[PDB]
């Protein structure tokens, strides 16, 4: 798969955005790349649902076309939040192939294979630095077809090097829009 | 204090 | 070795020089703080080319003197990314000559000491919160000489407080220049 | 696209 960058805003946009709540700019792609004042990281949609990582978001809301939207969901201990998808947002659609062959697309839009060791890890082949992903955990992990498979959540690091990754699995976002 | 903006956005293909 | 960071634009600065692409102002000291919409980091001059990380500027130009500066050097996988220095930049000159004294200068300008412990592998002496380096990615370790020995990527740290750090070493971006 | 800018300066001594 392949994916390209597109900036929508500058500071002083996210700024007024920020303050007054209202988005009023079209969404579109399936993985957004979102900020706070102090941290900038990435979240898709999966299910018709913006998802993201606790760490960044926390329990903010997302600036929308009416105003601020409210977290759907919540699961701190999971490292997971999500918000109802603002008009449009494509989305991609769940898995469905179990194949270990993994795709993490970067923050950079650089999509770098992964090998799923399991339930919820997949390995890096090529293991580059620890700080490649910063400003990455939300996004998305698909396999060859381009189906969500999970979301990154944090790099398993050893000695600075990013052998591998955490993802929350898509399994899990559905167990909790049950 | 504030809300999390869309800033960018990751096209697939 | 010491340092004293000087702030020369604020908000309309970056805000107007990033649309803009052409900063007038001129460059000045070994270290520069630059900055995008969503982070801050580091740049630092070694052999007269803006090194910075991958991660905090992707494929951005500079601000320049003439307009917008195209990353000259691009090295991804080691988390690299270079710009050819701008007029009244004081480059440094490398170094890694066997000594294991390396100097951390972070972005509010405070050098820590660093023992070197490998070749991007380095333990600290006084342990920081990983909330002290945030903002100094980019940033240079500084032999007593005062030569560069390598580029800072990011902190190696244990659930709680930073304990090493990873970089980029400087003769990595000299093999990368060819 | 947007780019990255000096905004400020840290001087070794
Ligand atoms: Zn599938
Ligand atoms: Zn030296």
């Amino acid at each position: 798969i392949t994916a390209y960058s597109q900036q929508t805003r500058g500071l002083l946009g996210c700024i007024i955005t920020s303050l007054t709540g209202r988005d009023k700019n079209q969404v579109e792609g399936e993985v957004q790349v979102v900020s706070t004042a102090t941290q900038s990281f990435l979240a898709t949609c999966v299910n018709g649902v913006c998802w993201t990582v606790y760490h960044g978001a926390g329990s903010k809301t997302l600036a929308g076309p009416k105003g601020p939207i409210t977290q759907m969901y919540t699961n701190v201990d999971q490292d997971l939040v999500g918000w109802q998808a603002p008009p449009g947002a494509r989305s991609l659609t769940p898995c469905t192939c179990g194949s270990s062959d993994l795709y993490l697309v970067t923050r950079h839009a650089d999509v770098i294979p992964v090998r799923r060791r399991g339930d919820s890890r997949g390995s890096l082949l090529s293991p580059r630095p620890v700080s490649y992903l910063k400003g990455s955990s939300g996004g998305p992990l698909l396999c060859p077809s381009g189906h969500a498979v999970g979301i990154f959540r944090a790099a398993v690091c050893t000695r600075g090097v990013a052998k591998a990754v955490d993802f929350v699995p898509v399994e899990s976002m559905e167990t909790t829009m049950r | 204090k504030g809300s999390v903006v869309i800033v960018g956005r990751i096209i697939l293909s």
